[PDB]
């Protein structure tokens, strides 16, 4: 692509600079370039990829929700619908780009549990974002694609990672949000969050101070959702 | 919407 | 341009939607499209144009300042300089676009004091942003272009607008910042802010409650700068 | 930098 002439190391360095500059579109383009070099990503590089695209799609989703709300209230000419559609298409394009990176070829080359779970979680999340805007057709298949990705990630994480692992915790958080917000399965959402929280609590004693801080931070987010849901 | 995982 | 096929009214409506969605790049593109329809802009439309581009260039300037700071600290390979240059070029491009709209043909068709002062203030501001990143060559000419625009705006505002007019006040604020930050003329900056504040204070008695609120808000920003500068 | 005019 357009980053084909830049060194991998330079792309990663520029992604870090773009993060500091709050230039997330640039950050995402740099990390896409890095992925397209064809090498596996390190832990830190996976995090950069994730931060970049979460910020890009986050802005798009926030805009979509503002516009969708205006459109619903109005139900005046075609403009709100047209502009909501424009933002929607752009969002779908970003999701498709991320999903394309995961399929070509990040997931298939990810053999370690940490990397494979991370990428399958991402796959679940980006199908989830597609589901948020999907209507009528393919919507069921999109939801099932999210579910299938999260489920594979869960199965690996349960076998290969401690219950306090931040990736495992974040996966559970997001899969529980999927159940609550997308799958109309609030009880599954609550069960998953509660079991995840309790199993993590019981393993905190094994952790260093730094690991403890990370795990308990995510546990508090699980608890926050349980509070909102009950 | 329920909050999902924030950035690290 | 690319908005050539959309109705003027639809562009303005979509700019308002883009503002609500915090999609400022879109907002700016919509307002550029509207300007290129060739009709004069109303007060509200001028404000939309200004908000859109101030947000776009604001993000760029904030990024440039982060990157420039990193570059200075580092003075390691070409990456920080390259990326700072990239952001700089993009910023210069936005400034040139705005200046181009003002020159083709917003200023020349602006006969009322309110519109003409507004556009000349904008012209001063966008040359000021060019000056913030200019080095060695043309830098003096850029600074003088900012000065000349602000000065013409000041001369008109003094003749044609009350001292409490928000445009007049905002112009004085920004021209005083120009003097302090760009022209290395802190005493001129202070004088201008103080005289503007005092002349506005003396005219507040003429204002309705709503006008009073607007004028005093800007007066407080002048006072804040005077506090920082003294 | 000194603050300039914010948005309205
Ligand atoms: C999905 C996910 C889960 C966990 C992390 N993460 C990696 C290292 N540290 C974290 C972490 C710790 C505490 C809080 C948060 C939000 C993340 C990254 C990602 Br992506
Ligand atoms: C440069 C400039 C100056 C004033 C305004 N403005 C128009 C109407 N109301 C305002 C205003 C009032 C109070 C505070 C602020 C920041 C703006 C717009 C512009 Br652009």
């Amino acid at each position: 692509g357009a980053m084909g002439s830049m060194e991998r190391a330079s792309l990663i360095q520029k992604a870090k600079l773009a993060e500091q500059a709050e230039r997330y579109e640039d950050m995402a383009a740099f990390m896409k370039g890095a992925v397209e070099k064809g090498e596996e990503l390190s832990c830190e590089e996976r995090n950069l990829l994730s931060v970049a695209y979460k910020n890009v799609v986050g802005g798009q989703r926030a805009a979509w929700r503002v516009l969708s709300s205006i459109e619903q209230k109005s139900n005046k000419g075609p403009e709100v619908r047209e502009y909501r559609e424009k933002v929607e298409t752009e969002l779908q394009g970003v999701c498709d780009t991320v999903l394309g990176l995961l399929d070509s070829h990040l997931i298939k080359e990810a053999g370690d549990a940490e990397s494979r779970v991370f990428y399958l979680k991402m796959k679940g999340d980006y199908y989830r974002y597609l589901a948020e805007v999907a209507t009528g057709d393919d919507k069921k298949r999109i939801i099932d694609s999210a579910r299938s990705a999260y489920q594979e990630a869960m199965d690996i994480s349960k076998k290969e990672m401690p219950p306090t692992n931040p990736i495992r915790l974040g996966l559970a958080l997001n899969f529980s949000v999927f159940h609550y917000e997308i799958a109309n399965s609030p009880e599954e959402a609550i069960s998953l969050a509660k079991t995840t929280f309790d199993e993590a609590m019981a393993d905190l004693h094994t952790l260093s101070e730094d690991s403890y801080k990370d795990s308990t931070l995510i546990m508090q987010l699980l608890r926050d959702n349980l509070t909102l849901w009950t | 919407r329920t909050p999902s995982l924030p950035t690290p």
